[PDB]
C-alpha cells in the first residue's frame, strides 16, 4: 500500500543522494555548573536530500544575525527535541547540523523530514575527512 | 567634536582591558566592536566587548570664559559645556559545556567594570582628559543566538565625564564715556 512501501526509497531511484554523516542521541548527563552535555552513537552515513530554506538574515541588540537551514528528507528515524532527550546531528559538507523541526513520517513510510539549523564548523582530522 | 576622540580612547581603555582580562581568566583572543556598524558585518565567534553611546546629559549652565586674541582686538568667547555620556558596555562569549575552564560573559563584564571602577584606573583616565562614574548594576540576559542555542548578553551603562570647548567671537572695548547728569 502508498501509505506503507518506502515513498522516499522509491523517489531516490531517479533523483541524486547527498550523503551525510549522521550521528544518533545516546544519553546526557550534567557536568559541572549544571550546564548538561550531550553524548551520541557512533556516526554513520545516510543517504538523503538536504534541500535549502531561504535563510534571512536579522537585528538583535543592534547586532546583525543570520540562521542556516536546510531540509533534509532522510529515509530514517529521525528525533529532534524531545521530554528526556536531545536533539539529533548530521554533518554535511564540513559543517555540524542540529534538527530543529520533525515532519515524522517514519512509523507510517519508513521516511522523514526534517528542518536542521547550522552549528559550527566541522572538527577536520588528521588525514583531512570532514568529522568530529 | 569629541565623541570621535572620546570613542577613541574608549577603545584604547576597553583593549587594555581586554589584555587584562586575559591574563586573570583565560580567553581564545578578544574583540572590542562598537555595536551598531555602519556597515553589515558579523558577530564574531570569540569573547568579545561591545560599546555604544546611549545618551549625552550636559551637566550645569555652560561657562564663558574670555580670551583676548590681542591681534584683531576681538575677544574670543570660549563656552565650555560639561556633559556626562552614557555608554552601553555589554559582552558576547558563547559558553561551551565540553571545556572545564568555564567563564561566563557575566564574568568578563563584571571584570570590566571593576577594572573601571578601580582608582588607577579613573587616575589614568583622568590624565586622558574624562572620568567614569559609578556602574550600579549588571543586567545578564539570556536570548537565542544564531545556532538555536542560549547565550547570555550581560551588559551595563557607565557614565563618563568631560567637557567641551565651543570658540565664538564677540567684540572688544578699551574706554569709558560717561554722561554725568544732574537729576
Amino acid at each position: 500500500m502508498i501509505p506503507g512501501a518506502n515513498l522516499l526509497r522509491m523517489a531516490f531511484g531517479v533523483i541524486g543522494t547527498q550523503i551525510v554523516k549522521y550521528r544518533k542521541f545516546e544519553q546526557r548527563v550534567k557536568n559541572d555548573q549544571a550546564q548538561y552535555v550531550s553524548m551520541f552513537e557512533e556516526p554513520f552515513d545516510l543517504a538523503a536530500s538536504v534541500q535549502r530554506v531561504r535563510r534571512d538574515q536579522y537585528v538583535q541588540f543592534n547586532l546583525e544575525f543570520q540562521r542556516n537551514y536546510v531540509m533534509i528528507f532522510a529515509n530514517f528515524e529521525m528525533v529532534d527535541l524531545d521530554r528526556d532527550v536531545a536533539g539529533d546531528q548530521f554533518l554535511w559538507t564540513g559543517r555540524v547540523f542540529q534538527l530543529e523541526s520533525q515532519g515524522s513520517w517514519f512509523y507510517q513510510d519508513g521516511w522523514g523530514v526534517c528542518l536542521a539549523v547550522d552549528i559550527g564548523a566541522a572538527k577536520l582530522t588528521d588525514d583531512g575527512k570532514p568529522t568530529f | 567634536m569629541f565623541d570621535g576622540e572620546l570613542i577613541a580612547k574608549m577603545v584604547v581603555e576597553l583593549n587594555a582591558a581586554m589584555t587584562s582580562a586575559q591574563e586573570a581568566l583565560q580567553f581564545p583572543d578578544f574583540e572590542v566592536v562598537q555595536k551598531a556598524q555602519p556597515t553589515q558585518q558579523g558577530t564574531s565567534t570569540r569573547p568579545t566587548i561591545f560599546f555604544q553611546k546611549l545618551f549625552d546629559i550636559p551637566r550645569g549652565w555652560p561657562a564663558t570664559d574670555w580670551h583676548l586674541d590681542n591681534t584683531t582686538r576681538k575677544y574670543v568667547e570660549i563656552t565650555r559645556q560639561h556633559v556626562e555620556t552614557t555608554f552601553q558596555i555589554s559582552s558576547l562569549h558563547w559558553q561551551n559545556p565540553e571545556i572545564t575552564h568555564v567563564v561566563t560573559a557575566s564574568d568578563i563584564a563584571n571584570y570590566v567594570r571593576a577594572y573601571f571602577q578601580a582608582r588607577s584606573t579613573i587616575e589614568r583616565v583622568k590624565e586622558l582628559d574624562f572620568l567614569i562614574l559609578r556602574v550600579s548594576q549588571i543586567s545578564n540576559e539570556a536570548f537565542e543566538n544564531d545556532n538555536h542555542q542560549f547565550e547570555f548578553h550581560p551588559s551595563f551603562d557607565m557614565v563618563v565625564t568631560y567637557n567641551q570647548y565651543i570658540r565664538l567671537y564677540e567684540n572688544a572695548a578699551y574706554s569709558a564715556d560717561g554722561v554725568l547728569i544732574g537729576v
